[PDB]
Formats: structure tokens, C-alpha cells, sequence
């Protein structure tokens, strides 16, 4: 026999661990986790999930595995809970309500083709949107409803931009989209700055790099007004106020600059700072102010070796000997020159000193390097005995953290919300571009300026593109959400035109073309599909939305696994299948391998999964077309006749594409990232992408971004085509923002409490608030927290109601009083539900929607519009509110 | 009770648990989701300072003193936290107006106090503290149940609440001053953490170590000289269980955290002082507190002037195989 005495009543707990089936799963939110998972079921129900653990290690560095988080093993909840959508819902009383009729799915959609078909006769194709964001988290999901859209001319929306997630500056910098290293790299970094950066709630599967990183010998800075979850475990914390962290930055290079430890010859070579800028316009020398036919887009360095002005390589209007395709992430394709291209080789590029030069038109006239008009603004203005003033952190402090992030090699900047999602964040990461330009660790290994917020980097995106916009990205109407939501939602934002004239340059970028405006001819926005983010619960402005845009709408149209608060206000509520029922790709920038899930079981009571759906939906379409002797019609835009008769056809290539595997699989193979690996293979493993962006995909090491310009010296797809600093484009001289300099948070809410939103443990924004385990590991709802220094004259104790307002709204939540918490402001994690543990109102009633200006600039160089490429940052962290004391319920403690 | 043939041992490092609550959720979707365990998380993580799960649970009473049983108090429901409730079919499916609050009216929960601590800004300190059953050499619960239904396992030492054997005295709740047994008010049955020994039965790391995702947990046997614990616990001294004045010697040991930022003085600048205090780690590990952060400080300065340091690299856990048990399934 060989048993222990209790061995037989011990099989009641190993019936508890048991299934019969395994399969792979993940949980296709947007977190950045994309962790690879296994589901477990037994006789047809799933029990639970678990980390699959299965992602290959890298040499001489901690594994990514396990991942997985809080909400991730409790994923399942959601096929089971009280939130599922089960069937098809049509409201039957006022939206928002909650009052329904099950239909079928025949009815439900059948009004939604009917509608649509009216809204193109009736209006204008464009009088029909998708929203549908990050499409790395699911891509099959998102190319659903996106190529739905894209046959019958409805428009598409941005997200990366509108969430704030954006690296603006990044754009502005280094003419990319975004990029970033994985995160595995931070364990080969000396020096860590986390710079609005929460990893502890906020990257939890990386987290262990950080802290490994440290026991490895490495220090890291948090800098945070409040005393956050990570900052626990780093070696320095700086508590700068609220936005001012540009004067911090903008301090620390003058240090760097004024006791020379930066990298100058890396800022020779990689930068625009040795470009020469003429003192009487203060713009820069350009070809076309010294020869016949010269160019606008060409420039001059003082070469210091032949006393001699140069013609730097690799600008605008230097094109490449054949060129290349035009790629997504990129200003313009780079790739495309050859390898040494702007290598430095005896140029020697002056920094400092005035040169006279003669123009075209006989005159003379002095020019200066950038970095000299920089430095000299620099020892004027942004001493750290100034910075001190502003900040509150000391000068002594400031130069120390200037001198160390200078002297460790490599050294790297890791920043996220908390200095992205600010008016002027994107003059805030130029400073710290600046910071790593001059320190030179850009493109290496542990270095870098690197940000993570959203899961925005689907790796093989030209895949994506091609099931997507099968007939190309530049026959796809696309809105630029923001500027979109400002408009319908007719928003105030509070700012005094003569302060800031939003509205002259708002209309102005609309007018000449650099900004699009949906629907064009001022028609109102008529039919909203939401799928895969929940667009009101989460939108800025909210208020405005509620009042002035969502009534404009007729029809709008969730699909969703759960009744969230987008769902709730809408006229139609599709049932999704859940993670666990559905096929997909789930992808992210964090980790350099491809997720997927597959269905443990079929899809629950009547639900479909998202391809599915806007397949079943086509075809009614298609019948809707034909009742209303509306099969096909003009659309002048794209000199595109649509066929409304055929639209099943086209969704999936004449049947190819029926099935979601296929569609999942057309993805994979259309992008040099991922063709050779098949769904069978990502099914058993997680597998590494193949290539990646900017920089080789090295065997067995970390991904680091920009190599391609950095080690290959390929030119950066700049105006300047390098790194440039100076943008002298009269928008950016407008706003004082010609050069990185402080600019002080927008106090246009006339309230005394700056109002922080930072993301939570807790939950993946809106998805997992309302999870009954998740609300039990808290204080069973939402929280704002608040110092004790303001709550205590406020009369305001721990867990009472208060009440925070402006004149965008009012919000009333339970306050947890943390000694962490900086006096003069209040956090409130991100967006709880609508419906959740509030008196009135959410996150969003106190924020408007706000447009910089410098978002807004499409006509210079790397600066246009293209979808999640550029555009109007959604900034939220500007915000000011009051808060008191909510008196109508004062319960006892005990 | 006659010593285990080998002891299953666990390590705790506390430079590196997030705080993320991963391994409660695991554990409570594996073990907890029956009858009359809602308010039961045999895994939980507080906040260090707090007043933990069951709130002023370190005042609760029970272990030994000098070698005597001591019977401590039962904690009342409330203090374990009565689990919020909530009608979302009401107001998202049905048209009930109201908000969807939680019930009861929120006065009390396990994690109620997350990330309060204490001290003042910009002092102002707290740490995470996972815990769960100690599995102790010497099981309070195990000599006071009247009725022999909780015993030791002879091949890892897992302590086990027998189902069948239990009558409900709770002497046990009583007597555990980790508050580790949870009397189910449903079965009438104390329960507890099993130690994951089905998993453990089959080579698979428990679900708090083999999901734990700030990599911060080790398991083993400590008679394994090449594991991590054994290195951690016996070799560099560096992992001490916790209260060790109950008596009862755990065989769960934290590595206590060197990890964090200064003090920072009224001027704006460090003092040489952490800001978690040693007083409050003495207070959880005892008086070995101050050589084990001596030998970890100085180990990691090894790391940082870029020489080897063995101690550190167990506690990096480049490889999770290295840290424990194998964690796949
Ligand atoms: N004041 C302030 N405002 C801020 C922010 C702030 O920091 N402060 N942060 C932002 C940021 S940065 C972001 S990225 C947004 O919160 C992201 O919201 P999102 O709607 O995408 O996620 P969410 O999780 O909420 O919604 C995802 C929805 O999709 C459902 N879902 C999830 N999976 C699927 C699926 O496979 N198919 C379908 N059809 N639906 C699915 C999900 O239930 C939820 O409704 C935004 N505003
Ligand atoms: N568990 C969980 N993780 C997530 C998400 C989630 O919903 N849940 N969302 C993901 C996404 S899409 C986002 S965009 C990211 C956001 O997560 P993060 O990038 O970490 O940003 P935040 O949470 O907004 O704030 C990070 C820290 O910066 C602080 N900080 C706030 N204001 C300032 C400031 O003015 N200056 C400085 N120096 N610091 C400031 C906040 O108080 C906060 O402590 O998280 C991603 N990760
Ligand atoms: S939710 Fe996001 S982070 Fe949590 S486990 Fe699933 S994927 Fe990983
Ligand atoms: S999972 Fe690991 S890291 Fe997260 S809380 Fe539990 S122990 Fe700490
Ligand atoms: S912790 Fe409490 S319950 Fe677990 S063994 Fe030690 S005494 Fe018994
Ligand atoms: S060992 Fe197993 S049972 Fe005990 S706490 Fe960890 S997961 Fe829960
Ligand atoms: S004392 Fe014994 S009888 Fe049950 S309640 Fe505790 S195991
Ligand atoms: O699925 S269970 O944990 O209710
Ligand atoms: O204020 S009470 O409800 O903790
Ligand atoms: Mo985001
Ligand atoms: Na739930
Ligand atoms: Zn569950």
C-alpha cells in the first residue's frame, strides 16, 4: 500500500487541485501585463487560472516569469459573475437607467444595420465612428470592428494620444510614434530614475527587474510628490510639487552642462545642438537663406576642424538613394538610408561660440548653436538655486541627483503618468530627452529615456494593418479623438482665450488641414460603436459628454462581456464572449513575446466573440442595404464606390477569413515580426517576436529602442534628422517652447487643490473595480485620498464622504487619509464605475478636456497628423478642485 | 508529536513582496471558495505598520510561555472583516436606482489599512508583510485541540486541520497567536492553510510561492542543502521567523527589508536612518534584526562596486527554480 495514516480523508483537498482540461488563456485588458496563463476546467466549468510560467529566460538575467497579478488570478470571475452580459439588450427606459428588454440577436441587429444604412443615405458615411483602442491587447478584436468601418466609410478613432499615454515629446524629440525597451533591459542599468513611475501598483509583473536591479548593485530614484507604494524600496525619493518636475529636469542640465559631464560627442553626432540658429529671426540657417534653390529643409554645424560651415547629412531634405515604404511608427522611413550614414567621422560640430555667415540676399548675419542659446538660458534661468524655489526640492539635492544620473554608466530614465498625462508633458520628456541625450546612454543597453502607460505597441503592426485596413491606412477615415470629444462634447476648458487662444488654433489646424474634424461639414456624430474600452466611464470632460455629445447620438451601440458604465448609457448592449471563450493575440512593449488566448469552453448563454459579431452584423447590413435600395454609393474622399451588398465578403476575403484562428493567423503572417510562427505554436509557448522597431532583436538580450540611429547612425526620421531639441516652428515660440525650458502647470481651474488620478493596484482601469474579491482587499468602493495637514482642518476623517468640485462637476467619494499623501493635493484612483460606491458624479465630472497647442502643430516635418502618431494629448493632471467634508452621511467608527 | 522526516520551509523576502495581493487571490480561488469561508484568507499581506488580518491580531494571545500553552481570544467576526456584499443585478440589469454600495457600511476589512504605516511626511513608512500558517515545529493549535484532529504530516510537516476529526471547539483559534485558524460558522469546522500539500505531493511549489509575481517567495526542504531556503536560513543567516517570543518556531522566515530611502531631516537632507524604523522590525523578528540587515547592506556594497556577492544572487533568483519547488502545472 504504502499510505500515511490520514492519507484517505487528505483526498478531499486534492479533488480541490484537479481539472480535466487545460488550455492557454489571457486576459486581453489593457494593463501592459500580456501574461501568459493557463485555464483550468473540470466537466465543462472553469475553476480557475494560474501563470503558465513559460516564457524562455534570457542569459545572466532574472526571468520574466512568473508575471500574472491580483486581478489576472481572478480573471474568471467575469465569466461567472453578476456583471456578464448574457444575451442581446435593447434599452427600453432612459439611457443610463438599466432598464432593458432582452432581444434577439436578429432584432438587435438588424435596428443597429438599419440605422446605419440610414445614417450613410440620410447624412454622411462619417457620421459613424468605432472606438475600439489599444489593438496589441487583442488585435483580432480590434480588426472586427475596425474593418467593418473601413468598407462601409465609417471613421476610426486615436487612443494612445487621447489617453495621454502618448510620449509627445517623444515625438517631437525623435520623429517616432514611441518605443521603448522591454522590460528585462532595467536589469542592465546602474541608475534608475522612476519619474512619475508607480511599477509597485502600476507595472506589478515587471516589478521584480526594479528590485532585483538594486540587489544586483544598482540605486534607483523615485521622484513623486507623494510618498508612492515603489518609492518604499528605492535609495532616494524626491518629492517635487505637482508638474513642476520640468524645473527639476531642466536644473539638473544645467549642472550637467555648466560641469561638463555630458557626452559631447554623442551630442555632436546624435543631436541638433551644434545646428546653427540665425540671431536676427532665431530660426535656423537654412540652405534656402544661402544658395539659389537651396533648401528649407537643410542646415548648417560650424565644423570646428576646417573652420568652415557644413551641411549636416541625413535632414528632411536629404532623401535617401531609394526609398523605402513609409512605415507607421516612423516621420519618415530612415531605414531606408545606409548604415554609417551620419556617423561623425572627422567632423568635429562646434557647441559653443557665434559665427558670422553671409545669405543669399548679400546680407550678414550672426549665428549661434543650439546648445549655445541653451546653455546661456540654462545659467540665467534654471539654476537649482532657482529650481529650489519652484520645486520645493533643495538645491543641494537637485545637483547631487544631476552628478550621479551623469556619472553611472549606463543610467536611464523610466517615466509614466504621472509626468505624461500633464498640459505641457511633452516639453517635460524634451527636458528629459535632453537629460539622456546628454549623458549619452540613449541606445544602449540599461540606458535611455524609456515610458510605459498603455499597452500601445502592437510589435507586429504592419499584420495588424493588413486584416485591419486591407485596403490601406490612407483610404481609412480616422477622427483624432480628443479634438473629436472637445468638440461634440463642446467642451469649456476653463482657459481664457487671451491667455491661450485654444479655439483660433484648434480651428486653424482644422481650416489648413493639419488636424482632421469628424464629421466633416459640421454634421453631428451620429452612430457610436464601443467595443474593448469602456469610452464613457473613462472619458475627459465626462460632464460635457453626458450633456452635450451623447445626446446628439442616435444609436449607440456596446459589445462588451459586462455591463460596464459605457454600457449601461447605451441603446444596444451586444454580448462578447469572455478571454476564456474567445481566440486572440495579446501583445505589449513591456515583453518581447507574443500572448495569446484560446476558448477553454464555447462562448457562454448567447454570446459571440468580437470578430463574430461584426461578421453576423455584416450580413444583416447587408439585407438592410437591399430593403433600402441602398446597396452601393459614392465616396468622394477616397474616389471609393462602396459595396454595401457585398460587406460580408469583405470582412473576411471571400470566406478566407470566416474563422477567428485564420483571422488571428493572417495577422502573424503579414508582418516581418511574427511570419513563421503559427497559432499552434503560440498555443503551446509564448513565442519571441522575430524582429522589432528601431533597433536589431538581439538573440538571449534585452530589447533597447533607436539602435538603427544610434549604432547604425541611420538618420533619426527628424526634420533635422537627429535628435532635435530646437523646433522653431511659430506655435512652439508661441507657447515659450522653442527650446526644453519649465513651463508651470495650467492653473485655470480656480480651486486650491491640484487634483492627482493615478492608476491602482486594484483593478486594470475600469475592469476589476466592480470585482467583489478585488473590493474586499480595499474598503468595499472607490477612494480619494488626502493628507492629514488638509483633511483635519476640513474636519474631514478617515473614510468620511467628501466632496470634490470645480466648474467642469462635482465628485462625492469615501477619503482615506495616507501620511503619504503631499498637502495642497488629492488623489483619486483612475475612474471607478459610474454605478459603483459614489453619492454623485466619478473621477472624470471634475476634469474638462484640454488642447495644447503644440499637439495641435501638423506642418513641420515629423509633426503631422496620423493616427496615435501625433495629435492633442488628453491631459487630465492639470486639474483643480476644491474638496470639503460631504455632511448628509457621517457614519461611526468602530 | 515526534519530529517530521523533512520540514517544508518558506522564506519571505521583504525587499521584494509589491504588495500586490497575487498570492491571496491564488490561494483563495484554490482553497477558500467554499461554504462559510468568504472572510477567510489563509495567505494574506498587510501593512506593516498595521493593525493587520484580524485587525490587532499581534495582541490576539495564544503560543507558549515558557514552554506552557497559552489560551488566547477568539476574534470576533467584525475584526476579520464582514465580506462586502453587493447587488449589481439590481441597478445594472433590473433599473433599481442607487448606487451599487457595499454591505455592510465599510468599517472593517483585511486590508482595510494598505499603505498608511506611520510617521509624518515626508517620514511617513510602511512595508508589506505576508503571512500565512507557519507550519511550526511547535503547533499551539495542534497540543490544544481537544479532540486530535490537527496534526503534523510525517513526510514535510505540513500541519492539517482534519475535516472529519473536528468538532468545532475552536481551542485552536484560541491558541494560534498568528490567528491563523479560521472557525468556518457554516460546517462548524475550524480551516486553514493545507501548505498546498497536494501540490507539493506532486513537485509543484505552493500557489503563494509559485504565483507570487514580485518573485519574492522561497520553498523548500531545509534539509536540502542546495535550496535556497537552507542557504537563506542556515548558511548566511539572513531569513528570521516571524514573533519567535511566541514560541511556537515557525517555519516561515522573512528576510527583512535594507531596501528603501533615508530619513530625511528638516533641512531636506539624509540622515544615515532608513525610514522603516529597526524598532518596528525588532518589533515583528527580534533583536537578530540588526546583524542580518549588517550583513545584507554589506553584501549588497559588494553588488554596487560591481564585486560577487552569493547571498545576493540567491535573493535576485535569477532562475524561479533556483527560489523553489517547481512552480509549473
Ligand atoms: N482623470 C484621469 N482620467 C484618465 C486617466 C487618468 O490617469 N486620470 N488614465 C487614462 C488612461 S492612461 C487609459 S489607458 C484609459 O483609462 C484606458 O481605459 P479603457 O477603456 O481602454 O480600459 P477599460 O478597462 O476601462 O475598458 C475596457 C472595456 O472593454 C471590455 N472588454 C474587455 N475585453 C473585451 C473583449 O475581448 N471584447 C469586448 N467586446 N470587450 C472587452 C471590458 O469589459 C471593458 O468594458 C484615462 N482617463
Ligand atoms: N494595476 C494597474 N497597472 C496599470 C494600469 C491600471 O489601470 N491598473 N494602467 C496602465 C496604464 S494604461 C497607465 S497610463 C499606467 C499609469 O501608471 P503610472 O505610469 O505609474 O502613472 P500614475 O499611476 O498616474 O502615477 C505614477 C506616480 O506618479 C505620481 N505623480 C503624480 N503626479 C506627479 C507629478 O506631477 N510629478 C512627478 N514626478 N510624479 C507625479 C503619482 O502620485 C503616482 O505615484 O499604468 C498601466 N499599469
Ligand atoms: S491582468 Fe494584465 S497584468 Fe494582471 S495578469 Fe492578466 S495580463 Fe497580467
Ligand atoms: S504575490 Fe509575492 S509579491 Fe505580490 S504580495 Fe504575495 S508575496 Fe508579496
Ligand atoms: S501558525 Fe498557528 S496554526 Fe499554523 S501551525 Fe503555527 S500554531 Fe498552528
Ligand atoms: S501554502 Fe497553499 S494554502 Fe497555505 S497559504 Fe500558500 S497557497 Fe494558501
Ligand atoms: S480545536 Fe479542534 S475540534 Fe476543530 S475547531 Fe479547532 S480543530
Ligand atoms: O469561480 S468561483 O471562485 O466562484
Ligand atoms: O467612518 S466609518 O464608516 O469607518
Ligand atoms: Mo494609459
Ligand atoms: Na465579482
Ligand atoms: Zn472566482
Amino acid at each position: 500500500s504504502g499510505a500515511f495514516e490520514y492519507s484517505g480523508w487528505e483526498n478531499f483537498h486534492r479533488t480541490q487541485w484537479s481539472w480535466d482540461k487545460k488550455t492557454r488563456g489571457a486576459h486581453l485588458v489593457n494593463c501592459t501585463g500580456a501574461c501568459p496563463h493557463f485555464v483550468y476546467s473540470k466537466d465543462g466549468v472553469v475553476m480557475r487560472e494560474e501563470q503558465s510560467k513559460d516564457i524562455a529566460p534570457m542569459p545572466n538575467i532574472p526571468e520574466y516569469n512568473p508575471r500574472g497579478c491580483n486581478k489576472g488570478e481572478c480573471g474568471h470571475d467575469y465569466m461567472y459573475g453578476p456583471h456578464r452580459i448574457k444575451y442581446p439588450l435593447i434599452r427600453v427606459g432612459e439611457r443610463g437607467e438599466g432598464k432593458w428588454r432582452r432581444a434577439t440577436w436578429e432584432e438587435a441587429l438588424d435596428m443597429i444595420a438599419d440605422k446605419c444604412v440610414d445614417t450613410i443615405k440620410n447624412h454622411a458615411p462619417d457620421c459613424i465612428s468605432v472606438y475600439s483602442p489599444v489593438p496589441a491587447v487583442s488585435p483580432v478584436s480590434f480588426s472586427a470592428g475596425h474593418r467593418f468601418a473601413h468598407y462601409i466609410g465609417a471613421h476610426a478613432h486615436t487612443f494612445y494620444d487621447w489617453y495621454g499615454d502618448h510620449p509627445t515629446g517623444q515625438t517631437q524629440t525623435c520623429g517616432v510614434q514611441g518605443d521603448t525597451c522591454e522590460t528585462a533591459d532595467w536589469f542592465n542599468s546602474k541608475y534608475i530614475i522612476l519619474w512619475g513611475s508607480n511599477p509597485t501598483q502600476t507595472r506589478i509583473p515587471d516589478a521584480h527587474f526594479l528590485s532585483e536591479a538594486q540587489l544586483n548593485g544598482a540605486k534607483i530614484v523615485s521622484i513623486s510628490p507623494d510618498y508612492n507604494s515603489s518609492t518604499i524600496k528605492v535609495d532616494k525619493w524626491i518629492h517635487p510639487q505637482p508638474g513642476t518636475d520640468g524645473a527639476l529636469a531642466m536644473a539638473m542640465a544645467h549642472v550637467i552642462i555648466k560641469e561638463k559631464l555630458y557626452d559631447a560627442h554623442s551630442l555632436k553626432e546624435q543631436t541638433d545642438l551644434s545646428y546653427l540658429v540665425r540671431s536676427d529671426t532665431k530660426r535656423f540657417l537654412r540652405e534656402a537663406d544661402v544658395v539659389a534653390g537651396g533648401s528649407k529643409d537643410k542646415f548648417y554645424f560650424w565644423n570646428a576642424k576646417t573652420g568652415k560651415p557644413v551641411i549636416p547629412k541625413g535632414s528632411w531634405g536629404d532623401q535617401p538613394e531609394k526609398k523605402g515604404s513609409p512605415v507607421g511608427f516612423l516621420g519618415r522611413n530612415t531605414f531606408a538610408f545606409p548604415k554609417g550614414y551620419i556617423d561623425l567621422g572627422d567632423l568635429d560640430p562646434a557647441l559653443e561660440g557665434k559665427f558670422n555667415m553671409q545669405l543669399l540676399d548679400g546680407k550678414t548675419v550672426e549665428v549661434r548653436p543650439v546648445f549655445e542659446i541653451l546653455k546661456s538660458r540654462l545659467m540665467a534661468d534654471n539654476t537649482p538655486e532657482k529650481a529650489a524655489k519652484i520645486t520645493g526640492v533643495t538645491a543641494k539635492a537637485i545637483t547631487e541627483l544631476a552628478r550621479e544620473f551623469a556619472t553611472a554608466k549606463p543610467s536611464m530614465i523610466i517615466c509614466g503618468g504621472g509626468t505624461q498625462h500633464w498640459y505641457y508633458s511633452d516639453v517635460l520628456l524634451r527636458a528629459m530627452h535632453l537629460l539622456t541625450a546628454l549623458t549619452g546612454t540613449e541606445g544602449t543597453n540599461g540606458g535611455g529615456m524609456n515610458h510605459y502607460i498603455g499597452q500601445w505597441k502592437p510589435a507586429f503592426v504592419a499584420g495588424l494593418v493588413a486584416l485591419a485596413f486591407p485596403e490601406g491606412v490612407n483610404k481609412q477615415r480616422f477622427c483624432q479623438t480628443t479634438i473629436w470629444t472637445y468638440i461634440h462634447a463642446e467642451v469649456n476648458d476653463e482657459i481664457i482665450s487671451s491667455d491661450i487662444d485654444t479655439e483660433k488654433y484648434l480651428r486653424d489646424s482644422i481650416t489648413t488641414g493639419q488636424m482632421p474634424n469628424m464629421p466633416e461639414q459640421g454634421r453631428d456624430p451620429k452612430v457610436f460603436f464601443v467595443y474593448r474600452g469602456n469610452w464613457l466611464n473613462q472619458a475627459k470632460g465626462q460632464k460635457y459628454v453626458l450633456e452635450n455629445l451623447w445626446p446628439k447620438l442616435e444609436l449607440i451601440v456596446d459589445i462588451n462581456i459586462r455591463m460596464d458604465s459605457t454600457a449601461l448609457y447605451s441603446d444596444v448592449v451586444l454580448p462578447s464572449a469572455h478571454w476564456y471563450e474567445k481566440l486572440d493575440l495579446n501583445v505589449t512593449s513591456e515583453h518581447s513575446y507574443i500572448n495569446m488566448t484560446e476558448p477553454a469552453i464555447k462562448p457562454m448563454w448567447e454570446s459571440k466573440t468580437d470578430w463574430q459579431i461584426f461578421l453576423a452584423l455584416a450580413k444583416r447590413v447587408e439585407m438592410a442595404a437591399k430593403r433600402k435600395k441602398y446597396e452601393k454609393f459614392n465616396d468622394e474622399k477616397f474616389k471609393w464606390v462602396r459595396d454595401l451588398s457585398n460587406l460580408w465578403n469583405q470582412m473576411t476575403m471571400d470566406g478566407k477569413l470566416a474563422e477567428d484562428e485564420a483571422a488571428a493567423q493572417y495577422i502573424l503572417d503579414n508582418a516581418p515580426q511574427s511570419k513563421g510562427i503559427t497559432i499552434q505554436m503560440l498555443r503551446e509557448k509564448p513565442q519571441r517576436f522575430k524582429s522589432n522597431w528601431t533597433s536589431p532583436l538581439k538573440e538571449g538580450v534585452p530589447y533597447t529602442p533607436f539602435q538603427y540611429f544610434v549604432v547604425d547612425k541611420k538618420p533619426w526620421p527628424t526634420l533635422t534628422g537627429r535628435q532635435q531639441f530646437y523646433l522653431d516652428h511659430d506655435t512652439f515660440f508661441d507657447m515659450g517652447v522653442e527650446l526644453p525650458t519649465y513651463k508651470a502647470p495650467i492653473d485655470a481651474d480656480k480651486y486650491p487643490f491640484r487634483f492627482n488620478s493615478p492608476h491602482s493596484r486594484h483593478s486594470v482601469h475600469s475592469t476589476f473595480k466592480d470585482n467583489v474579491l478585488m473590493l474586499r482587499l480595499q474598503r468595499g468602493g472607490p477612494s480619494i485620498e488626502m493628507s492629514p495637514l488638509d483633511a483635519k482642518p476640513l474636519g474631514i476623517k478617515d473614510n468620511d464622504w467628501v466632496e470634490a468640485w470645480n466648474n467642469h462637476g462635482k465628485v462625492i467619494c469615501r477619503v482615506k487619509i495616507r501620511n503619504g499623501e503631499q498637502r495642497g493635493r488629492v488623489s483619486m484612483w483612475h475612474c471607478p464605475e459610474l454605478y459603483m460606491d459614489l453619492l454623485t458624479g466619478g473621477s472624470q465630472s471634475v476634469c474638462p478636456v484640454r488642447i495644447n497647442p503644440t499637439n495641435l502643430v501638423g506642418n513641420y516635418g515629423h509633426l503631422f497628423f496620423r493616427p496615435n502618431y501625433y495629435g492633442p494629448a488628453g491631459s487630465q493632471r492639470d486639474v483643480r478642485v476644491n474638496v470639503k467634508r460631504y455632511i448628509g452621511a457621517t457614519p461611526i467608527s468602530f | 508529536m515526534k519530529a517530521p522526516r523533512r520540514q517544508l520551509t518558506y522564506v519571505t523576502d521583504l525587499n521584494k513582496c509589491i504588495g500586490c495581493q497575487t498570492c491571496t487571490v491564488a490561494c483563495k480561488k484554490l482553497w477558500t471558495t467554499g461554504p462559510g469561508q468568504d472572510f477567510m484568507y489563509w495567505r494574506n499581506v498587510e501593512t506593516a505598520p498595521g493593525l493587520g488580518y484580524p485587525r490587532n491580531w499581534q495582541t490576539k494571545g495564544g503560543g507558549y510561555k515558557n514552554g506552557e500553552l497559552q489560551k488566547g481570544k477568539i476574534p470576533p467576526m467584525i475584526d476579520y472583516g464582514i465580506p462586502f456584499e453587493f447587488d449589481y443585478a439590481g441597478r445594472l440589469f433590473e433599473g433599481k436606482p442607487g448606487r451599487v454600495r457595499p454591505s455592510p457600511t465599510p468599517r472593517s476589512a483585511p486590508n482595510w489599512d494598505e499603505d498608511q504605516g506611520a510617521g509624518e511626511y515626508p517620514n511617513n513608512s510602511f512595508f508589506y508583510l505576508p503571512r500565512m500558517c507557519n507550519h511550526c515545529t511547535k503547533p499551539a493549535c495542534l497540543e490544544a485541540c481537544p479532540n486530535e484532529a490537527i496534526y503534523k504530516r510525517e513526510q514535510d510537516g505540513i500541519v492539517v486541520i482534519h475535516q472529519d476529526k473536528c468538532k468545532g471547539a475552536q481551542a485552536c483559534v484560541q491558541s494560534c497567536p498568528y490567528a491563523k485558524p479560521y472557525f468556518n460558522p457554516l460546517t462548524n469546522k475550524a480551516n486553514k492553510c493545507i501548505g498546498c500539500f497536494p501540490r507539493i505531493e506532486q513537485g509543484v511549489a505552493p500557489a503563494c510561492v509559485a504565483q507570487c509575481v514580485g518573485r519574492a517567495m522561497h520553498v523548500g526542504f531545509v534539509d536540502d542543502v542546495n535550496s535556497s531556503v537552507y542557504k537563506l536560513i542556515k548558511q548566511y543567516k539572513v531569513a528570521l521567523p516571524l514573533h519567535p517570543e511566541f514560541g511556537t518556531e515557525p517555519n516561515v522566515f522573512y528576510v527583512p527589508p535594507v531596501l528603501g530611502p533615508r530619513i530625511e531631516m528638516a533641512n531636506g537632507e539624509p540622515s544615515t536612518d532608513p525610514k522603516i524604523p529597526l524598532a518596528q522590525l525588532e518589533g515583528l523578528f527580534g533583536k537578530q534584526v540588526r546583524d542580518v540587515l549588517a550583513i545584507l547592506q554589506s553584501e549588497r556594497e559588494k553588488k554596487m562596486k560591481g564585486l560577487a556577492s552569493d547571498l545576493m544572487d540567491v535573493l535576485i533568483g535569477r532562475r524561479s527554480t533556483d527560489m523553489m519547488i517547481s512552480p509549473l502545472t
